[PDB]
RNA sequence: UCGGGGCUUAAGCCCAGCGCCGAAGCUGCGGGUCUGGGGGAUGACCCCAGGCGGUAGGGGAGCGUUCCCGAUGCCGAUGAAG
RNA sequence: GGUGAAAAGAACCCCGGGAGGGGAGUGAAAUAGAGCCUGAAACCGUGGGCUUACAAGCAGUCACGGCCCCGCAAGGGGUUGU
C-alpha cells in the first residue's frame, strides 16, 4: 500500500525545491516533519505542506497507521513557466522565467 | 574459434645482470615481462612472468655511455629541463638505469603499467626472498 | 493537390536514432547520431578487414613462441612445412601447441628433419 | 553580452557534475529536557519553555 | 579425434560428430556428403602430402540457410557519397557424423 | 630525444646468401549486379568468362508523401489514421 | 480552433488560508477533468540493471573477458574492463 499526495502549480522553482525534498527521501514520516521544521529554506514551506497532506490521505482514505508510516518515494517535476519581460540598458529586453513546480510525495508502510 | 585462456598462477622467475648488457637484457625481461613467450599469449588479458633482477650496478654498457649518455627529467617549471648523466645514476639509486630501460620497451597502455609492477629489481643479490626464484640467463 | 511533410521526416530519423541508440550525450540523442553512425560505418568496414590481419598476428605469435620453445625461429619452422609440403598447418589451426601439444611436437620434428 | 564568453554549451553531465557539493545538509536536533520535543542544540524553544 | 578438414576455403578441427556450420554447398537438404579433404587424427595422422591419402570424414547437411544481416556502408567526406547496403551470408550446417582415416 | 627504449666483432656502413613477417594487390571458398557467349526452337531458368573507387557531370531502375479513376466497391469497435 | 454520445462538469468527507490533491460519484473511457482527443522530439525528474576515483579523449569500431536479462541448450539482449 502507499498513499500519493500532490501540489502542482506551485509558484516556485523546482532546482530549489529538490534540494528539500531531496533531504526526506525514504525518511521515517516523524523523522521528517521535525527535518522541514527547522531546515532554513522556503521550499520547506511547500514540501512539508504537501508531506503533511500525504498522511491524512494514508489515514483518511487507506487505513494506514500514522505512526508506522514513511516516505516510500517523492520528486518534484517541472509545470509551466511564467514568462516575463525585463527593461534592459540600450534598449535590450529580456525574458525572465518564473518557473512553477508539481511537488509529489507518496508514503507507505513501513515493515511487519 | 581461438583459445579462450583462464586464469594463471604468476610464474616467478630470478634473473642475474652481471656483465649482462644494459639493453640487450632489457629486451628479454621485457619480452618475458608479458607473457609473451609462452604460447597461451594473449594482449587483451596480459599474464606475463614476475621477473626479478639482481646485481643491477653489474650492469655492462658498451663505449662511451657512462660518460655520454644523458637522462631527462623535465619539471612543470621553467628551465626545469634538469638532465643526469648514465654515471650519476649509478651512483644514486643505480636499479633506475635498468628499469627506465624496460619501462621504454613495455606498451605504453594501462596494462603496460601494470607489466612494470611485475619487474622487479635490486643490486646486492639478495631478493626479498618470497618463494618462487627458477633462475635463468 | 499540396503534400504535407507528415509522418515521412519523423519516421526517417526515429528509424536513425534507434540504430544510434547506445551512443554519449547528444551524439544518441539527435542528428548527431548521424554523423557518429557514418564514422561508425566506416570503421566497421576497415574494423573488417583489420579483424583479418588481427589473427592473423594473434596466432603467429603463439605458433612462434611454441616452436621457439622446441628451439626454433618461427620463419624457420614455417619453412620446413612449405618445404615439406603440408599445407595442413593453417595458421590458424596451429594452436595445436595448446591442444595436444604432442601433435605440434611431431609437426615441429616433421619440419625439423624436412629441413635437411 | 562582452568580454568573456562561454565557448561551449556546457554538457549535461559536466554541468550536473560541478553541482556535486550542491547538496544539503540537514539540520542538527536534540531531545529537550521539557517535551520530547527536538530542538537545535543550544537553544530555548516554542511550546517548551525553559529555565534560568 | 582432432581431424582437420578444408571445406569452403577454411579449414577446421572435426569432433567425433558435433554440430558445425561451414561455408554453403550444393548438396540435398538433408543428406551426406563425404569431405575427402582430411588433416591428421586422434593419434597422430601426420599428413605426409598437403592432403592425407586414404582417409575421409563424413557429414550430414542438416540443412541450408542464411545469416545474421551485417550491414556495409561507405562513407566519404566534403564529397555528397554515402551507399548503404545489406549483406547476408549463405552457410550449410554439417552435422559430422563419420570420422573414419 | 635517431618515432622512443636502447644498440659498438652492432640493433651502424659496404659485399654475398637463405628464410619469414607484411595491402582492401594475387589465390582459395561463398554471394550480388551488369555486359558478352552457350543450352534452350523458346518465354523461361541454369552454366561459363569478364567488368563493377569516384567529385562536376550524362544514363538507367526503384522506394515513400498528397490527391483522382478503380468506389453505390472493399477493410473497419472482434478497433480506422496516427 | 477540437472534454463527451450527453455536462451527466465531480454533491458529500478528508489535508490545506487558498491553489492543489486524496476518497467517493458520473462516464464505455477521467494519464477524456475543463485551454480537457490524439499527445511525437528537444528538455527536467524518480526507480532499477551494467559501469567509473593511475586516467589521455571526434567519443566510435573490431576482439576477448566479467556482471545483469529473455531461452533447457545452441543462441540473443543490455552494460564496459583490457
Ligand atoms: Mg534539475
Ligand atoms: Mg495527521
Ligand atoms: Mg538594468
Ligand atoms: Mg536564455
Ligand atoms: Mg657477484
Ligand atoms: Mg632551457
Ligand atoms: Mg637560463
Ligand atoms: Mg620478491
Ligand atoms: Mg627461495
Ligand atoms: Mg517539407
Ligand atoms: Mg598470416
Ligand atoms: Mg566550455
Ligand atoms: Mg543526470
Ligand atoms: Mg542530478
Ligand atoms: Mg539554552
Ligand atoms: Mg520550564
Ligand atoms: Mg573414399
Ligand atoms: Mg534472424
Ligand atoms: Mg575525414
Ligand atoms: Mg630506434
Ligand atoms: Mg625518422
Ligand atoms: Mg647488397
Ligand atoms: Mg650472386
Ligand atoms: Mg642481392
Ligand atoms: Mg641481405
Ligand atoms: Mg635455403
Ligand atoms: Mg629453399
Ligand atoms: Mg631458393
Ligand atoms: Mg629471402
Ligand atoms: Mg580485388
Ligand atoms: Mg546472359
Ligand atoms: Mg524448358
Ligand atoms: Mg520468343
Ligand atoms: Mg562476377
Ligand atoms: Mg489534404
Ligand atoms: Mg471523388
Ligand atoms: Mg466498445
Ligand atoms: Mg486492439
Ligand atoms: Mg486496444
Ligand atoms: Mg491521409
Ligand atoms: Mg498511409
Ligand atoms: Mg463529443
Ligand atoms: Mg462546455
Ligand atoms: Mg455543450
Ligand atoms: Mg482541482
Ligand atoms: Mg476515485
Ligand atoms: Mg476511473
Ligand atoms: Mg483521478
Ligand atoms: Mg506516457
Ligand atoms: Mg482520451
Ligand atoms: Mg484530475
Ligand atoms: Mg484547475
Ligand atoms: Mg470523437
Ligand atoms: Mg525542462
Ligand atoms: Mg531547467
Ligand atoms: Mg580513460
Ligand atoms: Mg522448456
Ligand atoms: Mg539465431
Amino acid at each position: 500500500m502507499e498513499a500519493k499526495a500532490i501540489a502542482r502549480y506551485v509558484r516556485i522553482s523546482p532546482r530549489k525545491v529538490r534540494l528539500v525534498v531531496d533531504l526526506i527521501r525514504g525518511k521515517s514520516l516523524e523523522e521528517a516533519r521535525n527535518i522541514l521544521r527547522y531546515t532554513n529554506k522556503r521550499g520547506a514551506y511547500f514540501v512539508a505542506k504537501v508531506l503533511e497532506s500525504a498522511a491524512a490521505n494514508a489515514v483518511n482514505n487507506h487505513d494506514m497507521l500514522e505512526d508506522r508510516l514513511y516516505v516510500k518515494a517523492a520528486y518534484v517535476d517541472e509545470g509551466p513557466a511564467l514568462k516575463r519581460v525585463l527593461p534592459r540598458a540600450r534598449g535590450r529586453a529580456d525574458i525572465i522565467k518564473k518557473r512553477t513546480s508539481h511537488i509529489t510525495v507518496i508514503l507507505g508502510e513501513k515493515h511487519g | 574459434k581461438t583459445y579462450v585462456p583462464k586464469q594463471v598462477e604468476p610464474r616467478w622467475v630470478l634473473i642475474d645482470a652481471e656483465g649482462k648488457t644494459l639493453g640487450r637484457l632489457a629486451t628479454k625481461i621485457a619480452t618475458l615481462l608479458r607473457g609473451k613467450h609462452r604460447p597461451d599469449w594473449t594482449p587483451n588479458v596480459a599474464m606475463g612472468d614476475f621477473v626479478v633482477v639482481v646485481n643491477a650496478d653489474k650492469i655492462r654498457v658498451t663505449g662511451k655511455k657512462l660518460e655520454q649518455k644523458i637522462y631527462t627529467r623535465y619539471s612543470g617549471y621553467p628551465g626545469g629541463l634538469k638532465k643526469i648523466p648514465l654515471e650519476k645514476m649509478l651512483a644514486t639509486h643505480p636499479e633506475r638505469v635498468l628499469e627506465h630501460a624496460v619501462k621504454g620497451m613495455l606498451p605504453k597502455g594501462p596494462l603496460g603499467r601494470r607489466l612494470f609492477k611485475r619487474l622487479k629489481v635490486y643490486a646486492g643479490p639478495d631478493h626479498p626472498h618470497q618463494a618462487q626464484r627458477p633462475e635463468k640467463l | 493537390p499540396r503534400a504535407k511533410t507528415g509522418v515521412v521526416r519523423r519516421r526517417k530519423h526515429k528509424k536513425i536514432l534507434k540504430l544510434a541508440k547506445g551512443y554519449w550525450g547528444l551524439r544518441s540523442k539527435s542528428r548527431k547520431a548521424r554523423e557518429t553512425l557514418f564514422a561508425a560505418g566506416n570503421y566497421a568496414y576497415a574494423h573488417r578487414k583489420r579483424r583479418k590481419r588481427d589473427f592473423r598476428r594473434l596466432w603467429i605469435v603463439r605458433i612462434n613462441a611454441a616452436c621457439r620453445q622446441h628451439g626454433l625461429n618461427y620463419s624457420t619452422f614455417i619453412h620446413g612445412l612449405k618445404k615439406a609440403g603440408i599445407e595442413v598447418d593453417r595458421k590458424n589451426l596451429a594452436d595445436l601447441a595448446v591442444r595436444e601439444p604432442q601433435v605440434f611436437a611431431e609437426l615441429v620434428e616433421r619440419a625439423k628433419a624436412a629441413q635437411g | 553580452a562582452k568580454h568573456p564568453v562561454p565557448k561551449k554549451k556546457t554538457s549535461k553531465a559536466r554541468r550536473d557534475a560541478r553541482r556535486s557539493h550542491h547538496a544539503l545538509t540537514p539540520p542538527i536536533l536534540v531531545p529537550c529536557p521539557e517535551c520530547k520535543a527536538m530542538k537545535p542544540p543550544h537553544t530555548v524553544c516554542p511550546e517548551c519553555g525553559y529555565y534560568a | 579425434m582432432f581431424a582437420i578438414v578444408k571445406t569452403g576455403g577454411k579449414q577446421y578441427r572435426v569432433e567425433p560428430g558435433l554440430k558445425l556450420r561451414v561455408e554453403k554447398l550444393d548438396a540435398e537438404p538433408g543428406a551426406t556428403v563425404e569431405l575427402p579433404v582430411l588433416l591428421l587424427g586422434g593419434e597422430k595422422t601426420v599428413v605426409g602430402t598437403p592432403v592425407v591419402e586414404g582417409a575421409s570424414v563424413v557429414a550430414e547437411v542438416l540443412g541450408h540457410g542464411r545469416g545474421k544481416k551485417i550491414l556495409v556502408s561507405k562513407f566519404k567526406a566534403k564529397v555528397q557519397y554515402r551507399r548503404k547496403k545489406g549483406h547476408r551470408q549463405p552457410y550449410t550446417e554439417l552435422l559430422i557424423k563419420e570420422i573414419r582415416g
